[PDB]
């Protein structure tokens, strides 16, 4: 969400009230979008450069899983 | 009943698994073990399985151990 098409399809997703998780490379890349988009907890990050996220949307999905990936 | 038929990614450094080994005062030999269902892992010492997934076998029954009914 850092990215180009991450942007957008976080912001169309938020104006549906979606569950978002996004991941991300750098520090200050949490930094911005955080600002950014307001309607995003600690939660809603995971990371990028790694395989670590799967293990993270696990946890805050209760095992259940992300209904839509991109 | 219930077999292993597929893993998606075990990892073991024996390196480490050394390192995360102890001695009881049994004077034996272990180390501890977790279970995350919600991510699908199991972790030992210094092996990991992730996405272990087994399954239902047959119970044949052995027509010799046929019990008497009176």
């Amino acid at each position: 969400g850092s990215g180009g098409v991450g942007q957008a399809a976080i912001a169309i997703a938020l104006s549906r009230g979606c569950r978002v998780f996004t991941t991300v490379g750098s520090a200050e890349k949490r930094a911005y979008l955080q600002a950014r988009f307001p309607q995003l907890d600690e939660t809603c990050f995971a990371n990028s450069r790694d395989t670590s996220f799967e293990q993270h949307v696990l946890r805050h999905t209760a095992g259940k899983g992300v209904d839509l990936v991109l | 009943l219930y077999l292993p038929t597929r893993f998606t990614s075990i990892r073991i450094d024996p390196v480490t698994h050394r390192q995360k080994l102890y001695t009881l005062q049994d004077t034996t030999q272990a180390a501890d073990v977790v279970v995350d269902r919600n991510l699908n892992t199991v972790v030992a010492g210094g092996a990991l399985f992730l996405g272990a997934h087994s399954s239902v076998a047959p119970r044949r029954p052995q027509e010799h151990l046929k019990p008497i009914l009176e």
